């Protein structure tokens, strides 16, 4: 699977 | 609502706490009560809301994927494989309609500088595409070009109003061309548009940030993962 | 209850799919329908119970913890803590009432072999122990008692019908062990305990089962590592 | 430390 943005912070 | 009766400060105090106690659904549910405010929400109280709602979805997406995997061994039982995934599947579609139904109800404004607009529109194409993800028919194909317009939206803004290197900016064009492969089965459209992001940004890189240095390169190392995968 | 109209057989497949897909909550759901169907649980179905309960308290216990010690620390501000502290308080009483619930209206009786009337006496005193965890005043001394008369109970019918390597039989004065001291604030009894408990197990583990093996020396090992804690 | 207690078999 491509990656999407991630949960950051 | 169970929250009208909260002050907003008190919300995201609260969030904060459920963000330290690991209780997502918690933490989601104080930011919705402090979106229904009607006040904006500042970057710090953006990533709040954010990190909630996609550790909830995150949750039933990777939940969803599990039981769709089970569900196909049998064309390799009873109904019960379905049933529980139809059951995910509806508790996912309804947190996505939350989401958007916030977004489209207090959040998308013309107000409120680039960064928030950019990061609401972003979110927007999210949702829709987690939803496109379990959508089967003529309510898919809406959910594709509702995802799409969110996308494209967010993308002219960024291009106007943000320096190539900026983190949201960044984020925004990796899921939009996530969406382009996965979803809307465009595999040049995504390499186009992860190269050119990818390629625009080393090229202004003197734009970057310090204190978003870190986010703006995670994005990028994303993007080239991405385009790794698909090239 | 939600799952009345649904058959046993189908509630536990539906377990055991919301524990491939770590739905924890619907697990706990699916199997407190199967228990109200007032058949009797195997062993594999009594894991399945513990399992889902444990992560669901599990997780409210850490939370709690987490929202307690940020309450102290403001002792050394508003009612916000206080108050999402006793949230997930109240949200742990509910699941370890309903816990007691189906122990005391189904699964406990007089009845049955060795394994399922130790396992769910030890259940009650684990429910109890965590609902003293929270507990204050007068009420945590009555959850304090309840907790020992089962633990005590649960002890007689191990010592006289189990071996003592029975993971089960182990797992009980562990926890037995563990009231003791974090609870009841009994350490020499706690002590005590635990070091008979390794004795007689270390005696005979020469007759272990190679489909108990694993489990019967990290118990013991956790007895020992409690020891080196106490001592 | 916090005591051990049986885990997640
Ligand atoms: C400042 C602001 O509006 N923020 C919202 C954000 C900080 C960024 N978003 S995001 O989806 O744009 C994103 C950017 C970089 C990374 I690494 C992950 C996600 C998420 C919430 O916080
Ligand atoms: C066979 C049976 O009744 N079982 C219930 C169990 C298997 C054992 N319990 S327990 O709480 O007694 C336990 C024993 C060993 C260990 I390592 C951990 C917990 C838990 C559910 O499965
Ligand atoms: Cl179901
Ligand atoms: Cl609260
Ligand atoms: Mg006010
Ligand atoms: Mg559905
Ligand atoms: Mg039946
Ligand atoms: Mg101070
Ligand atoms: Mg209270």
């Amino acid at each position: 699977r491509s990656s999407s943005a991630p949960n950051v912070h | 609502g169970a929250m009208g009766s909260m002050e907003r400060a008190s919300l995201i105090q609260k969030a904060k706490l459920a963000e330290q106690a690991e209780r997502y659904e918690d933490m989601a549910a104080f930011m919705k009560g402090a979106v229904e405010k009607g006040e904006e929400l500042s970057c710090e109280e953006r990533n709040l809301l954010s990190v909630a709602y996609k550790n909830v979805v995150g949750g039933q997406r990777a939940a969803w994927r599990v039981l769709s995997s089970i569900e196909q061994k049998s064309n390799e039982k009873g109904p019960e494989v379905r049933e529980y995934r139809e059951k995910v599947e509806t508790e996912l579609q309804g947190v996505c309609d939350t989401v958007l139904g916030l977004l489209d109800s207090h959040l998308i404004k013309e107000a409120g500088d680039a960064e928030s607009r950019v990061f609401y529109l972003k979110m927007k194409g999210d949702y829709y595409r987690y939803l496109a993800e379990v959508a089967t028919g003529d309510d898919k194909k809406r959910i594709i070009d509702s995802a799409r317009s969110a996308y494209q939206e967010a993308m002219d803004i960024s291009k106007k109003e943000m320096p190539p290197t900026n983190p949201i900016r960044l984020g925004l064009a990796l899921n939009f061309s996530v969406f382009h492969y996965e979803i809307a089965n465009s595999p040049e459209e995504a390499i186009s548009l992860a190269k050119t992001t990818f390629d625009e940004a080393m090229a202004d890189l003197h734009t970057l940030s310090e204190d978003s240095y870190k986010d703006s390169t995670l994005i990028m190392q994303l993007l080239r993962d991405n385009l790794t995968l698909w090239t």
